[PDB]
């Protein structure tokens, strides 16, 4: 037969579901959050992220949602009740320069599988698009889990290439909607 | 067990 390696799509280890969040104050937070489409192979992946608009060219209160196939990108969802978001503030200034390569960063992270064997921790990732300030956040399953987290944590902050100076806090979704870091990388 | 690298990926962009 052909050689599958001269047709053949690259296959991804989880099929992964982009959202959409379309800031309206007449519908609630679960209204506005819609799905664009789902992809499970990397070539497929390109020809999402080719023909939407980037991070720094959405409205504000726009949000890009990654997650895996199954998982919605909420805290209410079983998969991520128990688990908390890897946050990242950047400022004003940051959304022309590190905005846009900070998240196909992160979604190169999620897509590639790079945390090893704790790439299944991972729920998925968020990037808010906000005036006062932009924030990318990767979900985790487990905030129990301390090793899962932090090696999550410790090579996510090495992917982006931030200084050792900057301090980036894990916070869980039950601090969150009742804040206070549990882990800091 | 499907992983890959960065600059694999980034490859097939265009
Ligand atoms: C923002 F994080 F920017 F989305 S927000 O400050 O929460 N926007 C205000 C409004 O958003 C609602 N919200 C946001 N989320 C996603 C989320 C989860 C965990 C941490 C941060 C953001 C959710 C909700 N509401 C519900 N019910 N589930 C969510 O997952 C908040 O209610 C807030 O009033």
């Amino acid at each position: 037969v052909a050689n599958p390696e001269h047709y053949i799509k690259h296959p991804l280890q989880n099929r992964w579901a982009l959202w959409f969040f379309k800031n309206d104050k007449s519908k609630t937070w679960q209204a506005n959050l819609r799905l664009i489409s789902k992809f499970d192979t990397v070539e497929d992946f390109w020809a999402l992220y080719n023909h939407i608009q980037l991070s720094s060219n959405l409205m504000p209160g726009c949000d890009y949602s990654l997650f895996k196939d199954g998982i919605e990108p909420m805290w209410e969802d079983e998969k991520n009740k128990r688990g908390g978001r890897w946050l990242i503030t950047l400022n004003k200034q940051q959304r022309r320069s590190d905005l846009d390569r900070f998240w196909l960063e992160t979604l190169l992270c999620l897509i590639g599988e790079s945390f090893d064997d704790y790439s299944d921790d991972v729920c998925g990732a968020v990037v808010n698009v906000r005036a006062k300030g932009d924030k990318i956040a990767i979900w985790t399953t487990e905030c129990e889990n301390r090793e899962a987290v932090t090696h999550i944590g410790r090579v996510y902050k090495e992917r982006l290439g931030l200084p050792p100076k900057i301090v980036i806090g894990y916070q869980s979704h039950a601090d969150t909607a009742t804040t206070k870091n549990r882990f800091v990388v | 067990k499907k992983r890959y690298d960065r600059e694999f990926l980034l490859g097939f962009q265009f």
